[PDB]
């Protein structure tokens, strides 16, 4: 594969300004919390760095692209991926198999500035049927997994929604 | 997909909600931090 994780200690100012974005872009949701469960926070269990040389090399050689088509601007930001798929995408990376196909923007690969929504994917779209143990999707005893993820958006197509 | 002509992204615009965003290239996305998490019950 070539991808190792790294545990951070929660002693670590980069631990800690994750666990930050993590809990204070949680958000209400229109679903009352259908989709993603019912709470205001987490309990952050592990934060883990993503290595991986090849994946790093195919992200930065695609950001120059960008950034050279784009006065010398890649627009990177650090934004949250929820997916049944995070264990395939640390080790093979995105693709066309991650792409929302029903997605209101469009077929790609969506990311969060709200945690709390990127949340609502981790068993699936509307969540599916919860977590495999319980079947629920506000279940507050299995672990779930998100990434924090650096994304290159380039010139970014503005579109207004509801 | 691809993005729209001229464009390397699709910006999902939001009264309290974030924005979202679309890649249409896997390469523009780097999953830099594996979060392990559980939700709250609230008080
Ligand atoms: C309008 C919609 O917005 C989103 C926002 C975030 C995410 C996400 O984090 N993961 C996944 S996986 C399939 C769809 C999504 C998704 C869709
Ligand atoms: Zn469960």
């Amino acid at each position: 594969s070539g991808t190792i994780l790294i545990d951070l200690s929660p002693d670590d100012k980069e631990f800690q300004s994750v666990e930050e974005e993590m809990q204070s872009t949680v958000r209400e949701h229109r679903d009352g919390g259908h989709a993603g469960g019912i709470f205001n926070r987490y309990n952050i269990l592990k934060i883990q760095k993503v290595c991986n040389k090849k994946l790093w090399e195919r992200y930065t050689h695609r950001r120059k692209e960008v950034s050279e088509e784009n006065h010398n601007h890649a627009n990177e930001r650090m934004l949250f991926h929820g997916s049944p798929f995070v264990n395939a995408i640390i080790h093979k990376g995105f693709d066309e198999r991650h792409a929302y196909i029903g997605g209101m923007f469009g077929a790609g690969i969506y990311f969060a500035e709200n945690s709390s929504k990127s949340n609502q994917y981790v068993y699936g779209i509307g969540g599916g049927t919860g977590c495999p143990v319980h079947k629920d999707r506000s279940c507050y005893i299995c672990h779930r997994q998100l990434l924090f993820c650096r994304v290159t958006l380039g010139k970014s197509f503005l579109q207004f929604s509801a | 997909a691809h993005s729209p002509p001229g464009h390397h992204s699709v910006t999902g615009r939001p009264g309290l909600a974030l924005a979202e965003y679309v890649i249409y290239r896997g390469e523009q996305a780097y999953p830099e931090y594996l979060i392990t998490y559980q939700i709250m019950r609230p008080e």
